[PDB]
C-alpha cells in the first residue's frame, strides 16, 4: 500500500520495461493490484472440455454443472492467495519508483545539458551510457598506463 | 468364546481355480465416482491445508528479493539501473 501510494498510477508502458527483468509482470500486477476482473478463462474452457466429452457418452447435467465447476474452481484457487506475485509487484513497485525518479530528473536537467548533448553525440557514436563508458575507461586506465 | 466353525473351515478349504471377469464399465464408473469425491472435496480440505500458510505467512516462501538504485543518462536519454540483493524481511511492521 505503501509503494503504491508514492507510484499513484502504473502505466502499461512502463510495465513492459520490466518485462526485460520478469516476464508476466502485468500478470503479477492484475493477481494482486485489483486492476480488472481475472475472469477464469483456463478453467471455464477445460469445464467446456469436459462438457464436450460428458455431452458425447452423455453424463447427465448435474455431472456437467460439476465438472465445469471444478477447474474454475482450481483455476480460481490457484489464482487468488498468490502473495508472491505481490512481492514481485514490491519489486517492480520499486524499480518503478526509481525510473521515474530518473526519469523526473532528465526532464528537470533536459535543458541545461541540450547544448552538451549535441556535441556529445555528434562526436561520440555509441549508444552506451556515460555511466557505462567512463568505467570502461577507469579499468582501461587502470591496467594500460604510464604508471 | 466364539462358534465360528464355518467361517474356519472356509477358510482352510475355498477355491484356488475359480474367478470372475469384471465389467470394466462398471469398474471405471466406481473408481471415478470415488474420483470425483477424492478431487472435489478432499482437494478443498488439502488446497486449504496447503494454501492457508502459504496466504498467512509469505516471506517465508520468498526469501531473496531485489532493490533498484536508477540514474539519469542525460546526453542519451535513458536509465542505469544498479541492483542489489537483500533478504526479503517485514519493513517498517
Ligand atoms: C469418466 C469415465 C466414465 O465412465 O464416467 C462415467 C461415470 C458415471 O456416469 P453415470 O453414472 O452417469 O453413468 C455412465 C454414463 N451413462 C449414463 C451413459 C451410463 O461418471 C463419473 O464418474 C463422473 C465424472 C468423474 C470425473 C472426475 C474428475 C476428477 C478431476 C480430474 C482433473
Amino acid at each position: 500500500l505503501r509503494r503504491k501510494q508514492q507510484l499513484g498510477k502504473i502505466y502499461p508502458e512502463e510495465v513492459s520495461s520490466y518485462t526485460q527483468i520478469n516476464p508476466d509482470i502485468a500478470n503479477d500486477l492484475n493477481l494482486t493490484f485489483n486492476a480488472k476482473l481475472l475472469w477464469p478463462v483456463r478453467g471455464m474452457t477445460v469445464g467446456a472440455g469436459f462438457f464436450a466429452f460428458a455431452h458425447l457418452f452423455n453424463l447427465p447435467y448435474s455431472f456437467r454443472l460439476g465438472l465445469f465447476v471444478l477447474p474454475t474452481a482450481v483455476e480460481l484457487a490457484f489464482t487468488w492467495g498468490n502473495k508472491t506475485s505481490q512481492f514481485k509487484s514490491i519489486e517492480f513497485m520499486d524499480y518503478l519508483l526509481q525510473y521515474r525518479v530518473s526519469k523526473a530528473l532528465l526532464e528537470k536537467n533536459a535543458k541545461h545539458f541540450a547544448e552538451k548533448k549535441a556535441a556529445y553525440q555528434k562526436e561520440i557514436n555509441s549508444s552506451q551510457s556515460v555511466q557505462d563508458l567512463y568505467n570502461q575507461l577507469i579499468t582501461l586506465v587502470s591496467e594500460q598506463a604510464p604508471s | 468364546m466364539l462358534d465360528d466353525t464355518k467361517y474356519i473351515q472356509m477358510a482352510q478349504k475355498f477355491p484356488r481355480n475359480v474367478s470372475v471377469q469384471l465389467n470394466k464399465k462398471l469398474f471405471v464408473t466406481r473408481t471415478w465416482f470415488r474420483n470425483y469425491y477424492f478431487v472435489g472435496v478432499f482437494g478443498i480440505f488439502a488446497y486449504f491445508i496447503y494454501n492457508q500458510p502459504k496466504i498467512f505467512a509469505p516471506f517465508s516462501g520468498y526469501p531473496t528479493t531485489v532493490a533498484y538504485k536508477a540514474q539519469p543518462d542525460f546526453l542519451n536519454d535513458q536509465v542505469i539501473f544498479y541492483s542489489q540483493q537483500r533478504q526479503n524481511t517485514l519493513k517498517n511492521f
